């Protein structure tokens, strides 16, 4: 289990770690959480109380580093940053312990949830997306555009997620026009997964991430770029049977997750209605589609 | 975007366009089978491309072989439609390339923006007019090019004979539509008007009669007459 200690919380603010969310009072006593589970990504995302504009975050792996978290008051949040002194870093931490100024992750013996939303997201991979490698974590917020959007403006500060575009000379074989626009195989299997993904692994990660994205910031670009991916596969009449299973085990579990409240803005129904009933995969998502709709039947 | 009354004065601007139907390329007689159960027959069709500043008139005739083996044809018809729009816009000069090419049905759009990724810069675009251009099959001279063809093949015309040389696009356009307006309505009718007179002829390099400026606005009244008349019998007013 690892730690990540806060020098102070001098604005109040909501505190979230992956699926959780807390309350921080203004100059209260709070350094930090700890019982952090090794072995997944986490990312820990705030909200200030004083203005609910731009959520923003930090994608992190405790293996990669020891990190912590300092309110800037020149540029007005809350910063990752890297102790890189160790010895610095556990004494500072078993202070913190001893004073019980820090919140224990609630990490039950019974749950996946973390798991089963992270699966296939590695480090490596989240930083390929955001790009600033001077740190081993990556920030994201509610406002940051994604390379395709900036298409249609800073590039330094870009979600690098994979263009998907379904009227592209990429998507579309000369001479295949009407078989490549109807069944998006050829752009599924050999442009996006043997060309770019390089495996389904890859492929899924991104498609994590960008759901991740989307729930926990609203931007607005990650939730474009996971119906895109979905919408891909299930627009595909051939599709490996272990990523058709492995993909009604992502959704379902994004769909279980999935705030009740935030269906409106995070669904795009013209997407689902056409993957769970129109699609070449219209019967091949059997636990999404349940989920879906004993939950959101409404959308549909 | 769409094409419509407000911008309508841009069809007869020199920016090159097409205007594309589809509506006669996919055809078919229903008919009862021995046992009783309904099959089609295919018969010849064609794509109407028209560039409406000149009257210069792409016809693609569309055998009926294209079908053999194939399914779903009234969704290939589409595609097959936008395969040849493209075909011709490669063949052409790049000077002569359109700039815009305008869908008569919705259901077009996509078929032919993914044909013509190749043509960034040649914008695909939908009208909101209801354009008579199915009634060009009751052109005679039209009609039996397409229901003679035993082969692919495309011929070239000018659906406005020689009106340019007397009048406006414009007016040309507008005398078009009134008349491919009215032999939808009642075909037989407007050939009886167009005909009547035997001193007047088509001539063999023309599709429509060689009919004087007087005899146009005649010819013209008659076919608003109709279209009124038509509109009455229908809904009984
Ligand atoms: C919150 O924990 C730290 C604080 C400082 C300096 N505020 C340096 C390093 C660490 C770990
Ligand atoms: C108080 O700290 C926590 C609270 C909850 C539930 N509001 C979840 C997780 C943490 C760390």
């Amino acid at each position: 289990m690892n730690t990540v200690p806060f020098t102070s919380a001098p604005i109040e603010v909501t505190i979230g770690i992956d699926q959780y969310s807390f309350n921080v009072k203004e100059n209260q006593p709070f350094h930090g959480i700890k019982d952090i589970p090794i072995g997944h990504v986490h990312v820990i995302h705030f909200q200030h109380a004083d203005n609910s504009s731009m959520r923003y975050g930090y994608w992190f792996d405790c293996r990669m580093g020891n990190f912590y978290i300092q309110y800037d008051p020149k540029d007005g949040l809350y910063k990752m940053m890297e102790e890189r002194d160790g010895a610095k870093f556990e004494n500072i931490v078993h202070n913190f312990k001893e004073r019980q100024m820090m919140v224990s992750y609630p990490k039950i013996d019974e749950d996946d949830t973390w798991y089963n939303l992270t699966e296939f997201v590695q480090m490596d991979k989240i930083r390929k997306i955001v790009r600033k490698d001077e740190n081993q974590f990556s920030y994201v917020d509610s406002s940051m555009t994604t390379v395709q959007e900036n298409e249609l403006s800073d590039p330094a500060h870009s979600l690098n997620y994979t263009v998907i575009n379904f009227k592209s000379r990429e998507a579309i074989r000369p001479g295949h026009e009407m078989e490549d626009f109807l069944d998006k195989s050829y752009y599924l299997n050999t442009v996006m997964l043997q060309g770019i993904f390089k495996n389904s692994s890859n492929y899924f990660g991104e498609l994590q991430f960008a759901f991740l994205n989307a729930m926990f910031f609203g931007n607005y670009g990650s939730s474009l770029q996971w119906h895109a991916m979905i919408e891909l596969i299930c627009s595909s009449a051939t599709v490996p049977k272990h990523m058709l299973d492995k993909l009604d085990e992502i959704l379902y579990y994004q769909i279980k997750t999935l705030p009740e409240q935030y269906s409106d803005i995070l669904l795009n129904e013209r997407v689902w209605n056409i993957c769970l009933y129109s699609s070449f995969q219209k019967n091949s998502l059997h636990n999404t589609e349940k989920i879906m709709e004993n939950k959101y039947p409404e959308l549909l | 975007g769409a094409m419509n009354s407000s911008n309508y004065a841009e069809l007869f601007n020199n920016d090159i366009k097409l205007f594309v139907d589809d509506t006669n390329v996919y055809r078919v007689t229903v008919h009862k089978t021995f046992e009783g159960n309904v099959a089609t027959k295919a018969i010849n069709g064609c794509i109407f491309t028209l560039n409406p500043k000149t009257g210069h008139l792409f016809l693609k005739i569309i055998h009926t072989s294209v079908w053999a083996g194939q399914k779903r044809l009234s969704q290939l018809a589409k595609w097959k439609t936008a395969e040849e729009v493209s075909a011709l816009v490669r063949s052409l000069p790049k000077e002569e390339q359109p700039k815009q090419i305008i869908v008569t049905r919705k259901a077009m759009l996509d078929p032919l923006e993914v044909h013509m990724l190749d043509f960034p810069n040649i914008a695909i675009r939908p009208t909101e007019l209801r354009l008579p251009f199915s009634a060009a099959m009751s052109i005679d001279k039209l009609s039996d090019v397409v229901m003679k063809a035993t082969e692919p093949q495309m011929v070239l015309f000018n659906i406005y004979d020689d009106w340019l040389d007397r009048i406006s696009s414009y007016t040309a356009f507008s005398r078009l539509t009134l008349l491919l307006r009215a032999l939808k309505t009642n075909e037989e009718s407007a050939k009886m008007i167009l005909l009547s007179d035997p001193t007047i002829t088509i001539k063999s390099y023309h599709l429509w009669p060689s009919f004087t400026d007087e005899q146009w606005i005649t010819i013209e009244s008659q076919m608003r007459d109709l279209i009124l008349t038509e509109y009455g019998r229908k809904y009984n007013v």
